[PDB]
């Protein structure tokens, strides 16, 4: 169901890596490991537990990147004076998703820093 | 041609008020000073610059200043996407909701930071003389 050294779960393959990369590079590295592979995504098919309990014991178990960069968008913010939101000065590097094993929950952090990663691709 | 105490830029009048208020109340306050006054909107690096400096000179220190960047509360229409699927199952310590943005003294008031609307912070009003 998966290639050697990749765990199986609900039709998805998961592999852990001990490298330290910024969000962007992590995603790229993942896409390179196998077709349709990306930074792990969580929808709670109880992947969390699995990913952290099985697809993690093979890892430093900390802080792994999550494949979600919730960058501020025009879709949900606007000026009270109805002026268009062209120029923006909000931080874009802030908001890369992350899973903190010690807090057993996600967190938003600078996309520019480094973290371990778990790639994932549907079989 | 702006009122006394107010400053001009791009044919717009601006004033920083050293009176801590909620996003809502400050916004309301600005709409009472002149037809169509509002919390300041920032449309260019040049303007962003004209505002921080007006903040820097007229407001006795504070960490944040209210601008009129408000959340549209359209989340269900602005669903984020994972590098593939949809962002539904989420798990963060989303304390209280922060549907407001203000200017931070940390970055000399040039950058924006998501903050709780209910917080009381000084503010900057703005309005066009031509109504």
């Amino acid at each position: 169901n998966c290639l050697p050294d990749w765990s199986v779960y609900e039709g998805y393959c998961y592999k852990v890596f001990k490298e330290r990369m910024n969000w962007a590079d992590a995603e790229k590295f993942c896409t390179k490991q196998h077709k349709d592979g990306h930074l792990v995504s969580f929808r709670n098919s109880k992947e969390v537990d699995f990913v952290i309990s099985l697809a993690f014991p093979m890892l430093k178990n900390d802080l792994v990147w999550i494949g979600l960069t919730d960058y501020w968008r025009d879709c949900n913010w606007e000026w009270s004076d109805g002026a268009q939101l062209d120029y923006k000065a909000w931080d874009n590097e802030r908001h890369c998703f992350i899973y903190k094993n010690t807090d057993n929950q996600w967190t938003r952090r600078d996309c520019t820093w480094t973290f371990s990663f778990v790639c994932k691709c549907p079989a | 041609m702006c009122p006394p105490g107010w400053s001009s830029n791009g044919v717009y009048c601006y004033m920083l008020f050293k009176e801590p208020k909620t996003w809502d109340e400050a916004e309301k306050f600005c709409n009472k000073q002149g037809k169509d006054g509002h919390l300041l909107s920032i449309e260019s690096k040049k303007e962003e610059i004209l505002v921080d400096i007006v903040v820097s000179e007229n407001i006795g220190k504070m960490y944040k200043i209210w601008t009129g960047l408000s959340e549209r509360s359209k989340e269900q229409h602005c669903s984020s996407r994972w590098s593939d699927g949809s962002f539904f199952r989420s798990y963060e310590i989303a304390i209280r909701y922060s549907e407001c943005f203000v200017l931070e003294k940390q970055s000399v008031f040039r950058t924006w930071v998501a903050t709780p609307c209910e917080n009381t912070f000084p503010f900057m009003c703005k309005y066009p003389v031509p109504r």
